[PDB]
Parts: structure tokens; sequence; C-alpha cells
RNA sequence: GGAGGUCAACAUCAAGAACUGUGGGCCUUUGCCUAUAGAACUUAUAACGAACAUGGUUCUUGCCUUUUACCAGAAC
């Protein structure tokens, strides 16, 4: 429901305003705490809710956003992937990243009426080089 | 009367003029070379005894213009000769008009010592009360019966 | 752009500088001049002359009184003309709404997210709460009459 | 020394000073042109404006009942 | 309301008539131009 | 969507009501306050 | 192109100028009920006529 | 840059170096490019000095 | 002087006829601080406001038109010309803004205040505006190149007001510390200087016939003959003020506002005080909130618009029963003052 | 007298699809009707430049601790 999207997006925006500068592993470490709390509760919904999948990746961008400033930059040939989610032995964060993704984009018009069904995807969010990145939704066990 | 029209058409005359001199002015002093687009022998000295031609003489353009100018800052005589009398027209009054001694539990700016009490409802209740309390206890005393 | 740097470079910057309202320095100057437009009123209830102590202590009931509002504190002062305290209860209602005006407006402004500065979240809090409680206390105070 | 003013600049103080020269921006000339005008459910035990204020308003009321919850 | 009673219409205003970009004043273009 | 959700048809928006209304009843003002506003009705037939 | 926010698949994207479409009454009139699906309307045909 | 003209100025007609030219500090001769550039340099130098 | 005394008890002055209460138009959030109403079609206020709007109401119906936003601090003042399609507004930020009307925006800002401006008017024959607020000089704008072509130095104090006329003197203002200039622009200086009010001077008005101003003070409100400076009248009024406005008419009939919250008309000729009347406040109101914040007449001479702290514009007509049959008001017995 | 100039000054260049002069008739100078003469330059997938930059103000967004500096659409 929309009221939890809201909390959630209300959330981050916490994290975002709420840190004077707190350095980088405290920032990505509230960003798994909090999301990881999201996909565990609802986990199944989740599937299906366009605009949650939207937050998503905008705030994600927008923390990762934060430890890039952090230095200066939004330049993003400076932080590939690995950066962000080599776990934090090998000296990353270790920030657990379900943006990725593919997000079903499918004709809105329509899709105020009928449920048209997924005919198309937008690119989440990128890379340079692509690779991939797992994501956390396919970890969880879903509840039924 | 309202003053007429062949007035109003000549006060209004030496006026607008005498605006866009100062207009003119203005404009055509300052570097933008492009704002002046927007818009004499002079002297008999003495008798003009000698004549006189009164001819500027061309800048040199990188020069500044205005070589005097500068911003400084002058404080003025206001110097006149004439007076303007002022001309216009404690009983019961102080009983209204007396103000108290500001008192205020927040600030103290001066660090003051004041004593306390300048630092520091009438109705009952509603028998809807009265009612209520007493309504809950009869039902209450049936019930245990 | 270097044309003023280098007029500044001889001429010297300029002494009067006026400037201007701005999103910083708003507040003191809506402050500044209520203040102002309190003290041309209440210098003409009083029948004379008799002002700058009377004036400027009269000020100080002004904020006390404010910041009694925001308390909620009933405020009534001792004695004192009636007609003063009206214009003091006038004033303190008007910038009254101006305040709570203001915390609706930018209440939603955050609920939509857009471009809401740090503090003002903050304070926008303070301004909400200090409400809240507002209405509590009146609740409480019709559920008894 | 914070202190309530009493008083305000005259515009006269500055007016006898000379000028400086400097151009802003916001002088530049803009629009140079004038113009001119011409059965069950018995069962049950229940047996059958504008105030000119604020916080005694019926909208800030609905708003504090939202927001601070 | 009864406050003033009967001759006074007590009308309250919000909104718009006249939606904001509506010129407010007539422009004037003697020349009818068919281009 | 307009499909998926519920379709508002006399017959059935005035169940919807009804009951409410019913309900709106059953318990004073005193206690609590129960908005329509608040509430969300669904029904189930043959056109829904 | 521009003032309809389409885009001609080889072309240059812009700003909706218009961007508010999100408004809409619920109505019946263009509805899909009522309406046939033969032929689906791509884009250049809206910037064409 | 299409959909959007600019329509310039009448009245521009009042050019820098015509101003310029025409006093007694300024004067005309011809010389090769590359010079002209080194003495640019020159110039833009001990101005910022 | 008991000449002087006899004469007051002949001429018996020119009756006019009651007023009342048409219409209350609500919709400000503030107090309701200028009132200016079109000098050609009469169709429409323009309201200035404390919170920093601007609604231009719609006079026959009384319905809103639009709102012009665009101030930061309170609005204490508006004029709306005539002969250019144009309209200023000033507000305490120190902001001098015009607006066009055509379009609805706005279009130059003239700049240079020190401090506040509370007051604007429109030269009828220049194409100049003038203002004047808390710096205490009266500024004169012309209005294409936006210079502050001439600065009337001046009084000592916050100007309060300040009115145009098109031959000399120009310009004419008024200012706490208790004067009334009499400017003579080209020359610079004061033409002279009217001293008699004991404080601020809070409030004027032109006649728009017989070329004199009725200056109010807080609680007398004297007349004064352009030309000359003279005296003319006195008119009769015991303390009611703060006076906060006035308004001349077509018909010679004066208003005045109260802060008490009494509306005063008089006779201009006179003096007489022809009648009074307590403003009912407003629904849920403070007893303080009732007073009068502005006022002028539309272009007919026949109906009143007033603003007042209580947030709300009240519009006033004038009672055609009349004549004597039950008229009269307070019955002409003058006083010595 | 002819040709030229990386010479100068003074005019004019965006509109009822559109310029100017003159004669005759009417209202009473404007203006209207009619007659007549000449019309460089610029225009119809519309325009002085088969080219293409910046600034200001006012709004909507995007960066998002704040101001310069900015993101991309619109109006003037």
């Amino acid at each position: 429901s929309e009221e939890e999207i809201k909390k959630f997006d209300s959330r981050i925006r916490g994290i975002l305003m709420a840190s004077g500068s707190t350095t980088f592993t405290k920032v990505a470490a509230k960003w798994n705490t909090s999301l990881i709390s999201l996909f565990t509760y609802f986990r199944e919904a989740i599937v299906a809710t366009e605009p949650l999948l939207d937050i998503l990746v905008k705030g994600e961008t927008r923390i990762q956003n934060r430890v890039k400033l952090g230095l200066n930059s939004k330049m993003p040939t400076r932080f590939p992937p690995a950066v962000f989610y080599t776990p934090k032995e090998l000296g990353g964060l270790g920030m657990i990243s379900a943006s990725h993704i593919l997000i079903p984009a499918s004709d809105l018009s329509w899709s105020k009426q009928t449920d048209t069904g997924i005919t198309h995807f937008r690119a989440g969010m990128t890379h340079e080089d692509e690779k991939l990145i797992p994501t956390i939704f396919r970890y969880i066990t879903t509840w039924e | 009367p309202l003053p007429t029209k062949a007035e109003i058409q000549e006060c209004t005359a030496r006026t607008k003029s005498y605006i866009q001199r100062l207009v003119n002015a203005k404009l055509a002093n300052s570097n933008n070379r492009a704002s002046s687009r927007y818009v004499a022998p002079a002297n008999l000295l003495l008798n003009n005894s000698h004549h006189i031609e009164v001819v500027s003489k061309q800048m040199d353009p990188l020069l500044p213009r205005f070589v005097g100018k500068k911003a400084r800052k002058v404080v003025a005589p206001t110097e006149n000769d004439e007076v303007v009398p002022v001309l216009h027209m404690g009983e019961a009054d102080p009983n209204e008009w007396k103000i108290p001694a500001a008192v205020s539990n927040w600030k103290n700016p001066n660090g003051y010592t004041v004593a306390l009490e300048r630092r520091v409802e009438n109705n009952t209740i509603n028998d809807g009360f009265m009612k209520l309390s007493e309504a809950l206890e009869n039902a209450d005393k049936k019930a245990r019966q | 752009y270097i044309g003023n740097l280098i007029t500044r470079q001889f001429e010297g910057r300029s002494n009067e500088i006026v400037k201007t309202t701005t999103k910083q320095r708003l507040d003191a100057y809506y402050d500044l001049e209520l203040r102002n437009s309190v003290m041309d009123d209440i210098l003409e209830m009083m029948p004379e002359s008799i002002r700058q102590k009377k004036a400027r202590t009269i000020l100080q009931h002004l904020s006390e009184a404010w910041r009694c509002w925001k308390a909620n504190i009933p405020w009534d002062v001792p004695g004192m003309p009636a007609p003063i305290k009206k214009i003091i209860e006038r004033y303190i209602k008007s910038k009254a709404d101006a305040w709570v005006s203001a915390a609706h407006y930018n209440r939603e402004r955050i609920k939509r997210g857009a471009h809401v500065e740090k503090t003002m979240v903050k304070k926008n809090l303070g301004r909400l709460t200090r409400l809240w409680i507002k209405n509590e206390q009146e609740r409480q105070r019709q559920i008894q009459k | 020394s914070h202190r309530p003013q009493l008083e305000a600049r005259s515009g006269a103080k500055a007016a006898a000073y000379t000028p400086t020269g400097i151009e802003h921006a916001r002088l530049l000339p803009g629009h140079t042109t004038l113009k001119y005008r011409k059965s069950w459910r018995k069962g049950t035990a229940f047996g059958r404006g504008y105030i000119n204020d604020m916080t005694k308003s019926e909208y800030h009321q609905e708003f504090l009942h939202k927001h601070v919850r | 309301e009864h406050p003033y009673g009967k001759e006074v219409e007590v009308l309250m205003e919000t909104k718009n008539t006249q939606s904001p970009q509506t010129p407010l004043v007539e422009p004037v273009t003697e020349r009818t131009k068919l281009q | 969507p307009k499909d998926s959700r519920m379709r508002l048809i006399r017959q059935d928006v005035n169940l919807g009501r009804a009951v409410f209304w019913e309900i709106q009843s059953r318990v004073p003002t005193s206690l609590t306050s129960i908005k329509w506003e608040n509430a969300f009705v669904s029904v189930y037939s043959k056109n829904n | 192109g521009k003032a309809l926010n389409n885009a001609i698949p080889g072309g240059p994207k812009f700003e909706p100028l218009y961007p508010r479409e999100e408004e809409e009454d619920y109505n019946e009139f263009n509805s899909i009920d009522r309406v046939i699906f033969r032929v689906p309307i791509r884009s250049e045909y809206k910037v064409a006529f | 840059n299409e959909l959007h003209p600019t329509l310039p100025t009448n009245h521009n007609k009042t050019k820098l170096l015509k101003s310029l030219k025409n006093t007694k500090y300024f004067q005309q001769t011809t010389i090769d490019w590359v010079e002209a550039g080194l003495q640019l340099c020159r110039q833009g130098h001990n101005m910022l000095n | 002087i008991v000449n002087r005394y006899e004469k007051l008890l002949s001429q018996r002055p020119e009756w006019h006829a009651p007023w009342k209460l048409s219409r209350v138009i609500n919709g400000h959030l503030g107090w309701v601080r200028c009132v200016a109403i079109d000098p050609v079609d009469n169709e429409w206020f323009i309201t200035g406001s404390n919170d920093t709007t601007m609604k231009v109401w719609d006079l026959a119906t009384g319905k809103l038109k639009t709102t012009l936003a665009g101030h930061v601090m309170t609005v204490r003042d508006v004029a709306v010309s005539d002969r250019h399609p144009y309209l200023f507004s000033v507000s305490e930020d120190k902001t001098v803004k015009c607006w066009d009307l055509e379009k609805n925006q706005i279009i130059r800002d003239y700049y240079g205040h020190l401090s506040g401006v509370r007051t604007v008017s429109i030269h009828p024959t220049l194409d100049l505006i003038a203002t004047a607020g808390r710096d205490s000089v009266i500024k004169l704008w012309d209005m294409r190149t936006r210079i502050p072509v001439i600065t009337l130095v001046g009084h000592k104090g916050p100007i309060n007001q300040v009115q145009c006329t098109p031959v000399d003197p120009q310009v004419v203002s008024s200012s706490t510390d208790a004067t009334v200039r009499l400017w003579d622009v080209v020359a610079g200086k004061t033409m002279k200087v009217l001293t008699h009010h004991k404080r601020s001077v809070r409030a004027t008005a032109l006649h728009p016939k017989e070329f004199s101003v009725a200056s109010a003070c807080t609680d007398d409100i004297r007349s004064w003959g352009l030309a000359e400076g003279s005296l003319l009248t006195n008119f009769e009024s015991e303390k009611t003020g703060i006076i906060n406005t006035l308004s001349i008419n077509q018909d010679d009939v004066l208003f005045a506002g109260g802060d008490n919250g009494v509306l005063s008309f008089y006779d201009y000729k006179s003096g007489h005080k022809y009648q009074s009347l307590a403003t009912r406040e407003m629904v849920g109101s403070l007893e303080g909130e009732r007073s009068v914040l502005c006022s002028t007449f539309d272009k007919t001479g026949l109906r009143l618009i007033t603003g007042e702290a209580d947030k709300s514009i009240k519009i006033w007509k004038q009672d055609e029963t009349a004549t004597k049959e039950s008229e009269p008001g307070l019955a002409w017995n003058p006083n010595l003052s």
C-alpha cells in the first residue's frame, strides 16, 4: 500500500538528511538495515508494485551519490560497482544492492484499466561495462 | 480653482525637460558603452573681455574616465536662514497612561534580581459529572445485587 | 565583470550599499518593522510626549506577550491602560497567523519533499508540536466547561 | 551589544555622498518601451462557519489531526 | 450572517474566476490581422 | 486499475453505504468517531 | 516531436512542455469496452497527421 | 537553435573598433599572425601582473 | 474675534445623505492594508494585504477575479495608472515593483530604498512614480529607465503618505514628525511647511476638484489649500482618533476611518460631522481587531470600500431615502477650537 | 569622367501581406472616397546571418546542508 511506500522513502530521506558527515560504512550499513527490513517484511508483494521499484532505484542512487560527493564527484567512471558492493572485508562498503533489476514499464494508459501485463523493461540502474549483480529478493523465501 | 489647462501644460513642460536632462546624464555617464544609445562658446568671462572657446579634449579611451571620481563620504551642513514656527493649539490622564515595569520569566538581560511575585479559574464542575458517577454507581449496585 | 573589478580598484567600494531582503535575513526584518509599527500606535495613544523609557519598556511587554502566546500562558499584566493592551493583543494576533500559516505551508512542502532546506525541517517540527499542544489543552478545557 | 534600534538610517546621509560607477546587472536595459492606454439488525445494545481565528478553525484542526497525529 | 443580517451579502471567497492567465486588462490591436 | 478495481453500480454502491451506515449507528460518538472518509467498503455480487 | 513529448525513433528527445497529463477523470468516452484495436497507432502516425 | 530566435538589434551599428580606431592613440599596421599571437601573450601577461 | 463665531452660525451647510453596509467580502488571510480601484472601468478593486498577496476583486458581483502574488513581506500600498496600463505595488521588503496588467506579471523593479516603503503615487502627466517610507526621503523614480532621478531630502521621520499633483506644489507628503511639506521638484526643495498638527500625520487625500488636501492627524482633521498653503477649514472632531485614513469625494463628502472602529463622515466645506458608525467587527474576532486600515471611493462617488484588521473588506452604500425626510444628522453647533 | 577601397559619416531594414508622393471630391488638420506616378533592400517549408552565443526577471523541475556555479522546459 502507498502509505508504507511513502514511509520507506521517508526513512531513506531520513538517513540522508540526518547524517552530518557520518563517514561511509555507517551510511551503507544504515541502508542495508533499512532495506532488509522492507524486503523482509513484504517479501512477495514487492514484485508487483511499480512506484516502489521506482523509489528503490532513486533512493539507492541517492546514497551512492552521498558517498560520492563525500569526496568530490558524481563521475561514474571513478566508481565502478566494485567500490560499493565488495564486502567490508575486501574494503568495500558492502552495501546490499537490490536497485538494479529491470523495471516493467508497460504503456501506462491502458494499465490504468486492463492490467496489460509486462511488455517492456526500463533499465533501473546501470554500469559502464555491465556484469550484473544479484539482488536480495532472490535470496529471501516468499511467505506462501 | 483647480488650475486651468495651459497652465498644467506648462509646469508639465519645464519639468519633463528637466528630467530628460537628468536621465540623459546618468545614462551617458556609465560604462555600458551602449547605454548612451538610449537617450557652446558658453564663456563670456569677465565681460568676455578676451573672447574664448571652450573645447572638450577627447580622452584616451583606455584610461579611466573621470580621473577625479571616487567613492568618498561627506557630511553636509544643514544650513538654513529662516525658522518655521511650529504652531500648535497631567491631572486625570496619568491615572490612565501609567505603564508598569517589565519583569519577564525568560530573559534577564542585565542580571537584575527581583521580588519573586513579579516573576511568580473561578467556575466549578458541571453536573454532567455528578450524574455520570452516580448513574454508573446505581447500575453498579443493581448489577452486584 | 572586469569593468567592475577595475573601477573598484580605482574608485573604492561604495559606502552606502543598501541591501535587500532575502531568504536568510527575512525574519529579522519582519520583526523589525513590526516593532516599529507598534511604536507608532502606542506613541499616539499616550497623551503627549513621554516616550523613550515608556516606549522601550512597552516593547519589552510585546516580546513578553509573544513568548507567552507561544507557551500558552494566558498573560494578564497587573495594571496597565486598556487601550495599550488592546494594541498588543491586536499585533500579536497578527504575528500569530503569520506563524501558524507558515507552519502549514512548509509542512506541505516537506510532505512532497520538494527542496526544503535542512533546518527548515527541524524548525517546522517545533512550530507543529507547539500548535498540537495548544489544541490539546483547548480540547480539555472545553471538555470541562 | 544587541540592541533594538530606536531609529533608521536617513536616506539623506547616503544622498550627500559621491557616486561610485559600478555597473549592476539588473540595471541593464530591459523593456525600453512604454505602453500607453487608449430480525438481526435489532440485536445490538443501541435501540432506536468561518471563525476568524486559526486554532479554533475546522481546517487547522483537520491538519493537526493528520500530521502531528 | 445576522451579524449584518439582511441587506448584507456575506460572501466568503476562494479559488478564482477569470483564470490566472486571462488578461485582466484587454489588449488593443486596432487593425484586424487575418494572416 | 478500473477493471481490477470495484465498479460502481447503484445497487452495490448502496449496499456499501447501507451496511456502513447501520454500523455508524451501533457505536455512540461519545466513545469514538467513525467517519465515512476513513472507511472503505467492498462488495461481491454478479457485477463486481 | 517535442511539443507532443514524442520521439522519432532516431530522433532528439526533449522535455514534456505540457507536463501535467496525469489529471484525468474516470470517464467513459474513449474507454476500452467501446473501442476497436485493429492496427496499433505507432508514434510516427502522431507526428505525421 | 531553430525553435527560439534572437532577432538582432538594429543600431548595434557602433562597433568597438570603429570607435577606437578613430582616436589619436591607436594606429594601424600589418604584421605576421604568429607574431601578433606573441604580442598578445606579452600583453595579457603584463596586465594580469 | 467673536465676529468669527457669529459668522459660523449662519451658513448652515450642505445636506448630504447617510451611508450603510451593503456587502462584506472575506478571503484574505491577513490584515488588509490598501485598496486601489480602476481609474477607468470601475470593475475591480486591487487589494493589498498582510499575507503578501494582492487579490483583484470584482466591483459589481463581489467575486474574486484573480490573485497577483509575488511579494515576500507585507504589501503596504498599491496604485493604478490612468495612462498606462500598469500597476505599481510596493511592500516592506523594500521593493517597488511595477506590474503589467495585460499579462498579469511583473515587469520592472525600481530599487534603492534603504528600508521599508510605505507609500507610492503616480504623477498624472509625467510618467513618474513617486515613493517613500522609513528612510525619510521621497524618491522620484523615472518609469522606463528605473533611475531615481531625484531625491527629495527632507523631513526628520518616517514618511507616511505621498501625493502627486499636476501643477506646482507637485508632491506633498506627511511624516511622523508632524508636518506636511509642499514640494517644488525642480528646485529640489521645500516650498512650504504646514506645521500645525500635533503628532504624526497619518493620512491625506486630494480633493478631486477643489484643489486642496485634507490632512488628517491623530485627532484633528484639517484641510489646507494649495497654491498658498493656506489653512482653510478645521473639521469638528472630538478625539475620535487615531485616524488611519481619509477619502474625499466628488460630492464633497469626506470619509475618515478610526481605529476605535468608527466611521466618521463629514461635509467637506464645513466641518460638520453628519454620521458615525460602529463597524460590526466580525464572527470570532478580538475587540481590538475592529479598525479600518484603508478607504477609497469608486469613480462614481457613490460606493465605499474599506479594509479592516479582521481580514475583510466591507463595501458601504449611500442610502437614497434621505432628503430631509427624517434624514438629519448631528445638527450644526459650531464650537470653540 | 571611369574603375576600385577589409575607407568614413548620415539615413533605413519585419508589416491589414504590409512602401511613398501627387491630383480631385467630402467631413473639418487628422481622416474618408476616388484618380495618378514611382517603387532600392528583406521575406512563404516565411526573412536582415541557406549562420548561432550569453545575460536578466518570473514561473515549473533536477542536482540537494546554504550562496556563487549549475541541471532542462516555458513566458516576457
